[PDB]
RNA sequence: AGCGGAGAGGUA
DNA sequence: GGGCTAATGACGGCGAATACCC
DNA sequence: GGGTATTCGCCGTGTACCTCTCCTAGCCC
């Protein structure tokens, strides 16, 4: 450590396990998936589908490179236009044409100039996509990997014992192919769910017949008629058999089965042909066909059983090739002849029209279509297109050697007849595969050859798949559009005479992107309320969406923890509610593979002792290892004294000797992901209160002055790194120049002429309706390094996470206060701005024209008195930093109806206040611009010039001193640079001019736009929301007086007072240690700031640091400075901060050792006096420091009421929600309420003369007003609509 | 509404496409049949057969076009129209007295109520078919237009427009004499269109999402039935959030002061016509909306015995929905009594609840006789009252209402509860002491009052001053637990009344608050203690699975009765260490009498919540002091390794994410039951 | 100028 | 750009329709 | 003849609230 932003803040932290691997980069897999995108990605999408060959034309196109243009846009300057931060992407193609009845030649080889197609939208920043001036973010999805998996199903069909089994080969984006069984012992196949069919169509229509299909599978037995030959291991367990004598010595007598000693003397007594009796071959079924040497008719066919007229004809031919299928109760299932027996389809023709009749209905079948039909499913690369997981998959699960193969599923038989070009190629380098019968085979191994099964809830099975993939499947969607279209477009063409350019269009493929990115599944509204959520939102893994479960349907097993989780995806941060288990998170130390699958870290355990070296194991590497867990004693630096150390093996802990493990854990963060790390003693706590406070961490609000946790973790210097919140050094120097919104940094001469410049952001609208801000922490002439922190945003820190203030706790019943998780509250909060938010409402108010005539932003108004028109201008616009109320006229507009105008202006949201901090004015070109838009534009460019000659200035200065530095000596390069740099800032000063200059981006239909920014200090008031970080939820209840608190012996008073009966509740003590060690921090800082009060010696406080910070880690005082001690000491007035760990955390002999360090009791609960009497009390409580936060469940958005108000077109009922004045919607349930009650007059009246009647709202409206009392019931509307929304379907409705 | 005229006959999907079919019950013929036959795919002579079109230029070749044959809807409309009913209905009724068949039977029996069921309404049998075709009124759906001169779609309008075109092209192909291959596929599809505007999602689907159409937005969630007939949005009306309020009673609840100024708004302009300081409703609006000081005086004084109606949105039983008279607070938030929370089941974490004003003359009286929080006080579901002091209150009842063994001012005699309550708070006697005090307490029979002397503590002798005379004072000398106090909740209830039974439970609240504000309970890392024999007894026990296990693995014992023996001597150790916790728990504190130690009941932070009831049970106090024993698998098997430490001492991965397992998936299971749970309420309801 | 339908997120 | 112009990751329960061994 | 034995199709799956964006579209000048 000891660098500059290090030296200012050391925390104490209780960290006894030793560190193999720093925590990674939080939000690489988007950013890398990105990288990668821009021959795999793009590239191979490209190449797929570009090969395009013509009919009658000859007219072939092949793409030779791409190449991005550069962002005319920067994505500051992109917020605010409200277009898309996108590129241009334009592809350098090259047309040849083949000239007609003639030899393969081209004509003229011309070549497109780089024709324009499409706009990606580049990522920027730290995985934000811009579209509308929203930063939106791209979720990973989480769905099942393409291959070959097996299922059975538990009670379906019949509820019998045979549990059927399912086989699924699972393409990559293509048709699907399913294999499952039946209760009626016959295998049946289905093509994209539809209606099934037996599995002999498909075999006929690969190509085979019947008696190479049934001979491949069993073994046949020689039948010479009827003495057959006497197969070795065949008889043994199985059904028995009359006596075999082998040579006149029966071993096995009449009645009784072969064993295996059985099995053993028949094998050591030479068997040959024996005389089988003729009752037991009529059981059996024909192999293939028998047919007569000399006559050649078909007397007996395959699949036949062999009655007793086939066996006389079989004799008469003499026919000694008879072969049978070997045939068992359980070993052998004869499902193929069972299969077989019911389709009488023989030939490949009427396969091929049944095929054609069950993939299209009611359509008429032909033998010239159904041959090219079959041929686009299954064996083409432009409709299939199975992957390189998918083809690993196959050969993982059906056992092939080789892993690396064909992407397209190849077959025997139907590569074998066919003679182009392509069938050529993979019938050289395969060797007969036959992957679907290779299929067959493996089910036929699960159903009775006795196999494994494997469930679909391993992450071996599921893919993450990133925006780079779904960003190619788009593309690839998109360029088979417009392959088609430049297909019928290009199909007869000429040589030059027509443009290539005029070939392709973007807008299909323009059309599908923007489709993608503006409004889908998986485009997610990112909230950037605070840098936490904004790294833990992108670093989020999801099941829902296109190819993946929906929500609404059930998923009991797909919620439920597996064992494969631990160490890829995060047990606790999971959102509870409707969707619980579905939206997962990824791991500290995990990251996504070369295929897709998750991948987390582990350590190379050697037999003798542990070696210091990372192997990233996936999930179907996992189950072979003995992988050990952390409960792994050190006697040494690398030793292992235990005899029994407690490892999984396939997600089951047991206990082995340690002469026998293989991996090992290389941190206890593995688990738990970035949001539920921050928690401090997670350990302590219980897992749901965990996952309540891991989704209570992630919705707080910054407030003004945001101050560091007590009890934090440590790493907590990273998840605010990550996010890139905070700017930081590219290269160190010294700090020439500061100010409040601009850091001026000279680069040095070691990592070197131009210098760099960092403009911090200033008070600007969040997603979330939430004020940022960069403020700086550096002074001048101060030497930095890189990778230091230079300014801290919204609620950040000198370098760690902050996210809410420390308050004093007392855990004791209040008055009735804190009755169920209520918080009680002091003044002295209130009232010295500790939980005092700004939030920033962006207001807006176009004008358009109508069939009349336009609309104008003039200020002579009617009907407008002059306690308005004073905060407007001239030009309509009210003045930049101007109080405005609620109600009051910000932006004046008119209408004209028809001297006689209507008010259209736009009026202030009731209940906010605050000033207007920004006003932003959007013209449309050839429109004359207003003194406030020539306003705008003189203070921007007067901006820019100063920025530009500033930066100009600075780096004329800083190449005067390059040249002073060498000049000293007894040089044009120097001045060289200085010209390019000024030509270039040039370049850039009229480039700012014509963006700034020119007319924005407005809606089709608009004349002038204009967006007033408020700026509102929101308070803390009774009904306000406030959470903890250990996982208290509840509300606030009231606002006492400083005076009426309790306070202890010395004088402190307590501001917030909590309720002590949750902890047995809620099972969860960590929040009580917290509070013990927030008191122990707090009394260390209390004893530090008076021992600094004092002018004292610095080697008594070096001593104390070095008594406090490495006690019984290892940190030294006397290394940085001696006036950097000072500035430690000065720094830690409020208290040094401490970290804990998630799981190797401080037992309570420490706590109890840093409580005994301080003047503070060692139980660390002391007796306090009440504030309301004076008087003592009768137990000690619990008196400390613990960390808090605000969240965004504000009162002023959810309270508020109406009586009049709008009413629909369809039925007459009021609207719903907060705007447009909705009123609160009377459930079913709250019927069935009252009618419980009876109470029938309660219940007419809040349903028919409230809301619904047309003249009962306003009968009852005008007994309330006049004084009478006399009601009027009706038919409701909505019946009235209901009766004629009936009538309108044949159906006579009257009411009689 | 508007009407269509249709050059051809198109069927009605209900009574086709539905399961009992009612043409394949008046023609006697399948639902197949029919559906190749309404969509021009076979022949229909006119006795009734499936009849393709070779059939049909065979006989057409032999008759001599004496033997007429129709396809489509002309067909099925001559064969409903020329059937006669009436002697049907008796040849049906001779095929009923043959057949004895008993599937024929019930099919015979449907037909004949069928039959008589047309016969007596009086309907034709043709009307199933259709040839003049209603469309809805233009008004009952909007054209709703967006931003930019733009228009939104619709749904039923473009099937209309299909509708039109098809019956428009259809029309001038009869008027110019098509051919008949081209008529019958417009017919075709004019049937297919018809049957998807009638029922879309039925028959093929015609959208990459279906629109709605006349049945869909009937039948199903979005339906008018359960969204416009039920349950319709009402007026004033209004959410905030929850806050508890303890210096409030339980007749009467808070209210936020806009929320009042918007809810009662025609009140205050009534009371602003009747009073004469505004001439107009918009100078009243105008003074209401400029906030003077006269504005909350007629708004405190419109609302003084008006109740309203309180109402949380997730409701489940009768008690949902209970009504209070409002009182103007501060702030933006409602506040609640917290005896009222215990029958909405509302947390404080954040929940919001709406609130009705009744308005008429009748609504108050409905909501005052019946429906106020005094006469709500047995539930629907059992006898028990459901004013039970929650968590704050009966820890406060229980810390009063004990002794110890040797306190401070104890063996002196007082005189009555006044002498009580004049040396408690000049603390010269101790909170709970064994002392000897004279009560006066009455005898129903009928007033007899009585006088006589009892030994009980100081605390209960400071509870009998709140209590009614009707009850005596043994139901209240017992330690006050939750079930003794629920036992004398309804024994005040029974046999008193209910007035004085509220002002009790008004008063009981305010002592526990009282006195739980003075007892001051805290729990810490001090009061939650470890047994001290609990590392002992693991061991032993490590010692016996290790011996298990080396007689596992030496090849004597199989795996399955292995492990069942393991979690079996691990469920033993689990209940000795839950023992020795209890014990060391309950019996820790010791104090003396004259001299000699004696034991006692111990008062420790965790001891007291979990003896006092109103928090968990036993099984979470072994949780939070010894070994949680045994974790579940989702599969249904238990873990063979066990979890030996609490939640004080630190925890492992391993551990962790063998106790997420089970913390999932009752999470997964409570959100089931509660769909589960409303599904069931729901069907049980109608 | 009032009125519509989809997709995603969050509290109870 | 412009102005009219037209999917396969749900699951359980109940009633009709051939249909197959008796 | 006949009496069930699979089999296909229809029916459904809690309540209420808060915030955000995006919709009919397309095509040859
Ligand atoms: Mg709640």
């Amino acid at each position: 450590s000891y660098s500059f932003t290090e030296k200012k803040r050391i925390r104490k932290d209780f960290g006894k396990q030793r560190s193999i691997l720093e925590v990674p980069f939080l939000l690489a897999i988007q950013v890398d998936s990105y990288r990668e995108f821009l021959d795999l990605g793009l590239h191979a999408a490209l190449k797929s589908v570009f090969p395009i060959s013509s009919y009658s034309g000859n007219a072939a196109l092949e793409y030779v490179g791409y190449k991005l243009g550069q962002p005319v846009f920067d994505e500051r300057e992109c917020r605010q236009r409200g277009m898309s931060y996108g590129a241009p992407l334009r592809v350098t193609v090259r047309l040849v044409i083949y000239d007609r009845e003639s030899s393969t030649k081209a004509i003229k080889y011309v070549k497109e100039q780089e024709v324009y197609l499409g706009e990606i939208p580049l990522m920027t920043g730290n995985g934000t996509f811009i579209v509308n001036g929203t930063e939106r973010v791209i979720v990973s999805q989480l769905h099942r990997s393409p291959g070959v998996f097996f299922d059975h199903d538990r009670g379906k069909t019949h509820s019998s014992g045979k549990l059927l089994y399912s086989a699924r080969i699972i393409p990559y984006r293509g048709s699907w192919l399913d294999f499952e069984f039946d209760p009626k012992d016959a295998l049946f196949t289905r093509i994209d769910r539809r209606r099934k069919l037996p599995v002999s169509i498909l075999l006929r229509a690969l190509g085979y017949n019947n008696e190479e299909m049934l001979a491949e599978f069993f073994e046949i037995n020689t039948f010479h008629i009827v003495q057959l030959e006497l197969v070795p291991e065949r008889l043994r367990g199985e059904t028995l058999n009359f006596d075999l004598a082998d040579g006149d010595k029966v071993i096995v007598e009449a009645g009784k089965r072969i064993t295996a000693r059985h099995v053993k003397q028949l094998e050591a007594a030479g068997v040959a042909a024996l005389a089988v009796p003729d009752d037991y071959l009529v059981g059996r079924i024909l192999s293939h066909d028998v047919v007569d040497g000399s006559t050649g008719e078909l007397l007996a066919n395959a699949n036949d059983e062999i009655s007793e007229d086939q066996l006389t004809a079989f004799r008469k031919a003499g026919v000694d090739a008879v072969g049978t299928l070997w045939v068992n109760d359980l070993d052998r299932g004869p499902y193929l002849s069972n299969t077989l027996r019911i389709d009488p389809t023989k030939t490949q023709l009427e396969a091929l029209v049944e095929i054609y009749r069950m993939m299209r209905p009611g359509e008429p079948p032909t033998k010239e279509a159904a041959q090219n039909l079959f041929h686009n499913l299954f064996f083409t690369f432009e409709r299939y297109d199975l992957s390189t997981v998918g083809r690993m998959k196959f050969n993982r699960r059906v056992g092939r050697k080789d892993v690396l193969g064909e992407s397209v599923l190849y077959d025997k038989k139907y590569f074998a007849e066919r003679n182009d070009e392509e069938s050529k190629r993979l019938v050289a380098e395969h060797t007969d595969t036959s992957d679907i019968l290779e299929v067959i085979k493996v089910l036929t191994e699960i159903r009775n050859g006795r196999g494994v099964v494997d469930d679909i809830d391993h992450l071996g099975n599921r893919r993450v798949r990133s925006v780079g993939e779904m960003a190619e499947n788009v593309f690839r969607v998109g360029l088979v559009r417009v392959e088609r279209a430049v297909k019928e477009r290009l199909s007869m063409a000429e040589s030059e005479g027509l443009t290539p350019q005029e070939l392709i269009n973007a807008k299909p493929v323009a059309a599908a992107i923007k489709e993608f990115f503006g409004s889908s599944q998986l485009s997610q509204f990112m909230d950037q309320n605070n840098p936490l959520s904004e790294v833990t939102h992108k670093r989020r893994v999801s099941a829902l969406g296109p190819g993946g479960l929906t929500r609404e349907r059930a998923g009991f097993e797909v919620r439920d923890v597996h064992p494969t989780h631990y160490g890829r995806v995060c047990t606790i941060e999971t959102p509870e509610g409707p969707n619980i288990g579905l939206i997962n998170s990824l791991a500290v130390f995990a990251r996504t593979n070369q295929y897709g699958f998750l991948e987390t870290p582990y350590r190379k355990v050697l037999d003798g002792k542990v070696s210091d070296d990372v192997e990233y194991l996936s999930a179907i590497e996992e189950n072979e290892y003995v992988i050990a867990q952390a409960n792994a004693l050190t006697d040494a630096k690398n030793m292992l004294t235990e005899q029994f150390v407690p490892c999984r093996f396939q997600g089951e802990s047991l206990l082995k000797p340690p002469s026998e493990v293989h991996f090992m854990d290389v941190s206890p963060m593995q688990t738990v992901s970035v949001a539920a790390a921050l928690v401090p003693f997670l350990e302590h706590d219980d897992a749901n209160r965990a996952l309540m406070g891991a989704n209570m961490q992630r919705q707080a609000v910054p407030t003004l002055r945001s101050q560091k946790p007590l009890v934090g973790t440590g790493i907590e210097r990273a998840v605010a790194r990550d996010s890139g919140v905070t700017v930081n050094a590219l290269r160190g120097g010294v700090i020439e120049q500061i100010d409040a919104a601009r850091i001026v940094v000279k680069v040095n001469e070691a990592e070197i002429a131009g210098v760099d410049i960092y403009n911090l952001i200033k008070y600007t609208r969040s997603n979330q309706n939430t004020c940022i801000n960069q403020r700086p922490l550096v002074n001048v002439g101060d030497v930095i390094a890189r990778g230091d922190v230079l300014a801290d945003g919204p609620s950040t820190d000198i370098g760690e996470l902050a996210l809410g203030q420390n308050m004093l706790i007392a855990f004791m019943p209040w008055n009735g206060y804190n009755f169920e998780d209520s918080i009680l509250l002091s003044e002295r909060v209130v009232e010295e701005d500790r939980y005092t938010t700004i939030h920033i409402e962006e207001l807006t108010c176009v004008a358009r024209d109508t069939k009349l005539g336009p609309e104008e932003i003039s200020a002579d108004i009617p009907n407008v008195s002059e306690q308005a028109l004073n905060r407007l201008d001239e030009s309509g616009v009210v003045y930049i930093g101007a109080e405005v109320r609620a109600g009051d006229i910000m932006v004046g507009k008119v209408t004209p109806k028809g001297s006689d105008v209507k008010d259209s202006s736009l009026r202030v949201p009731p209940g906010m206040d605050g000033t207007v901090i920004d006003v932003q004015v959007f013209t449309r070109d050839g429109i004359e611009k207003d003194k406030r838009a020539r306003q705008i534009e003189e203070n921007e460019i007067k901006r820019v010039k100063k920025d530009f000659d500033d930066q100009f200035r600075i780096l004329e200065a800083a190449i005067y001193a390059r040249l002073r530095s060498q000049i000293v000596g007894k040089i044009e390069r120097a001045q060289k640079q200085i010209q390019a740099h000024e030509k270039e800032f040039e370049a850039r000063f009229a480039d700012k001019r014509g963006k700034i200059t020119q007319g924005d981006d407005l809606a089709p239909g608009v004349l002038k736009m204009v967006k007033v920014f408020l700026a509102v200090k929101r308070r803390i008031q009774p009904g306000d929301k406030m959470a903890g970080r250990h996982g208290n939820k509840g509300v606030v209840s009231n606002v006492v007086p400083v005076e009426d608190m309790p306070y202890m012996a010395t004088g402190e008073s307590v501001d917030i007072v909590l309720n002590p009966l949750g902890v047995p509740s809620r099972m969860n003590i960590g929040q009580i240690l917290e509070v013990h060690l927030g008191w122990a921090a707090k009394g260390l800082g209390r004893k530090i700031q008076r021992m600094l009060e004092a002018q004292a010696a610095v080697s008594e406080l070096r001593k104390f640091l070095d008594d406090i910070y490495n006690h019984d880690q290892r940190v030294d005082l006397s290394q940085f400075s001696d006036e950097e001690l000072l500035n430690l000491g000065k720094n830690l007035i409020d208290g040094v901060p401490m970290a804990t760990p998630v799981f190797d955390g401080a037992s309570e002999a420490e706590i109890k050792r840093m409580l005994e360090l301080a003047d503070l009791p060692q139980s660390g609960q002391t007796q306090l006096y009440d504030g309301r009497t004076g008087e003592a009390f009768d137990r000690k409580t619990t008196v400390g420091y613990m960390h808090y936060l605000k969240l965004n469940h504000l009162v002023d958005d959810k309270m508020h009421a109406r009586s009049t108000g709008p009413y629909s077109l369809v039925t007459q009922q009021p609207l719903g929600g907060k705007a447009q004045f909705g009123g609160q919607r009377f459930g079913e349930m709250e019927v069935w309420a009252l009618e419980a009650y009876g109470a029938a007059y309660t219940l007419q009246e809040m349903l028919t003369v409230k809301s619904d009647d047309v003249q009962g709202r306003n009968q009852m409206y005008k007994n309330i007003v006049d004084g009478e009392h006399e009601m009027v019931a009706g038919m409701p509307e909505s019946f009235n609509v209901l009766v004629k929304e009936i009538r309108s379907l044949a159906i006579h409705m009257e009411l009689e | 509404m508007g009407h269509i005229d249709l050059a051809s006959p198109v069927a009605h999907i209900w009574f086709l496409k539905s399961l009992p079919s009612r043409i394949g019950l008046m023609l006697d013929m399948t639902l197949r049949d029919i559906e190749r036959v309404l969509y021009f795919e076979a022949y229909v002579v006119t006795r009734r057969q499936l009849l393709t079109e070779e059939q049909y230029l065979t006989a057409r070749q032999e008759y001599n076009d004496d033997f007429d044959a129709a396809m489509g809807a002309e067909a099925v409309y001559e064969l409903l129209r020329t059937i006669d009913l009436q002697s049907e209905m008796t040849r049906l009724r001779e095929e009923i007295a043959s057949t004895g068949s008993e599937t024929k039977l019930k099919r015979l029996t449907k037909r004949i109520k069928l039959i008589e069921a047309f016969l007596e309404s009086g309907n034709r049998p043709e009307w199933m078919v259709m040839t003049v075709l209603p469309v809805l009124p233009p008004d009952l759906r909007p054209l709703v237009p967006l931003d930019g001169g733009r228009f939104a779609t619709s749904d039923l309008n473009d099937l209309y427009r299909r509708v039109i075109n098809r019956n428009n092209r259809l029309r001038r192909l009869l008027e110019l004499n098509a051919p008949d291959i081209i008529v019958r596929n417009e017919k075709r599809m004019l049937q297919e269109s018809v049957d998807a505007l009638l029922d879309n999602g039925r028959r093929g689907r015609a959208i990459k999402r279906p629109l709605k159409s006349l049945a869909d937005m009937i039948k199903g969630k979005q339906g008018r039935f359960r969204q416009n007939l039920l349950g319709k949005r009402v007026d004033y009306s209004g959410r905030s959030v929850i806050t508890v309020g303890p210096y409030l009673k339980l007749h009467q609840c808070g209210l936020p002061k806009k929320m009042a100024l918007e809810l009662f708004k025609p009140f205050v302009f009534a009371k602003l016509q009747r009073r004469g300081l505004a001439t107009t409703i918009k100078a009243a609006k105008k003074l209401v909306e400029r906030e003077e000081a006269e504005v909350w005086d007629i708004l405190e004084e419109v609302i003084r015995e008006h109740p309203v109606l309180l109402n949380r949105a997730p409701t489940l039983h009768r008690l949902g929905i209970q009504a209070f008279e409002p009182v103007l607070i501060e702030g933006k938030a409602i506040q609640l009594h917290p005896l009222v929370c215990t029958a909405f089941n509302a947390d404080f974490d954040g929940d919001q609840m709406a609130v009705h004003v009744p308005l008429s003359l009748e609504a108050q009286l409905e909501a005052r006789a019946l429906m106020m929080s005094t006469n709500n006080i047995l539930s629907p579901a059992n006898g028990e009252p459901i004013i039970v002091p929650s968590q704050d209150v009966v820890l406060g009842l229980y810390y009063m209402s004990r002794a110890l063994e040797n306190k401070k001012g104890e063996g002196m005699v007082f005189a009555n509860t006044s002498e009580v309550k004049r040396a408690y708070d000049n603390r010269v006697v101790e909170l709970h002491a064994k002392v000897k005090v004279r009560i006066t307490q009455v005898d129903v029979d009928k007033r007899t009052s009585g006088t006589s002397i009892v030994d009980t503590t100081v605390g209960r002798a400071l509870l009998s001053e709140i209590l009614p005379e009707g009850l005596p004072f043994q139901l209240a000398n017992t330690e006050m637990t939750k079930k003794n106090i629920s036992r004398l909740i309804n024994s005040s209830y029974r046999l008193l009344g209910l007035k004085d039974t509220v002002v009790f439970a008004d008063k009981l609240m305010y002592t526990g608050y009282a006195y739980a504000t003075r007892a001051g309970v805290s729990i810490g890392i001090d009061d939650m203690l470890i047994p001290d024999e609990k590392k002992g007894i693991l061991t032993e026990a490590e010692a016996e699975v290790l011996e298990i296990q080396e007689q596992y693995q030496s090849g004597l014992v199989t795996a399955g009765e292995r492990y069942n023996k393991v979690v079996d001597i691990w469920s033993r150790t689990s209940e000795r260490i839950a023992k020795a916790m209890m014990d060391t728990i309950g019996t820790e504190k010791v104090e003396n009498a004259k001299g000699e130690t004696i034991d006692q009941k111990s008062m420790n932070s965790l001891y007291i919540m979990a003896d006092s009831g109103a928090r968990g049970s036993q099984a979470q106090i072994r949780q939070l002091a010894g070994m949680r024993g045994l974790m579940a698998r989702p599969d249904g098997s238990i873990i063979e390794t066990p979890i030996k430490a609490n939640f004080r001492e630190g925890l492992n991965v391993q551990e962790y994410f063998n106790s997420t397992h089970g913390a999932r998936k009752g999470l997964a299971d409570t959100a089931l039951k509660t769909a589960n749970s409303g599904y069931l309420t729901r069907r049980l309801v109608d």
